[PDB]
């Protein structure tokens, strides 16, 4: 899944292109504060998304609510489907 | 009232307005994206001390 995202963040436009002082000093001084608050999100974006040290812990906090799913008390298996048609097994036969 | 003739935006006022941002360093995008993409080599080379593929497939022994 974040190879999903890292591959939006590939398509972004190359904004340091237009760091020179040609664009500084012919643009509007809040689009160009606008434009460099945009440069610095985007390190925030993608130093996140290649955090790879922190899926391994993001993987135990789905680990442990699925584990304790499995440990029915009926079967582990067990699901709605099923246990909705040995109900029609269960009611639609004599008592 | 030889003061009155002089401009009245002073120095300051236009070294605060023509210097307004900041600028961007050129190197300042290298040591940003290189420091996040040896991330990218350390988790996902084949080569590196700490690959995640050992952790994300585990071998078959």
């Amino acid at each position: 899944l974040s190879n999903e995202r890292y591959q939006l963040l590939s398509q972004w436009p190359d904004f340091t292109t237009m760091y020179g002082k040609d664009f500084y000093y012919r643009a509007h001084p809040e689009d160009l504060k606008k434009f460099y608050d945009a440069a610095d999100e985007y390190y925030k974006l993608y130093e996140t998304v290649t955090e790879f040290d922190s899926l391994s812990a993001l993987a135990s906090q789905v680990v442990p609510n699925y584990a304790a799913r499995r440990r029915s008390t009926v079967h582990p298996a067990i699901g709605s489907t099923v246990a909705d048609g040995a109900f029609t097994n269960f009611l639609l036969s004599k008592q | 009232d030889r003061v009155l003739s002089l401009p009245a935006v002073s120095k300051n006022q236009v070294l605060e307005n023509v210097f307004h941002t900041a600028p961007k360093a050129p190197v300042e995008h290298l040591e940003k994206m290189v420091s996040a993409n040896s991330k990218v080599y350390d988790a996902l080379n084949l080569q590196s001390k700490r690959v995640l593929i050992w952790q994300v497939k585990p071998a078959l022994f």
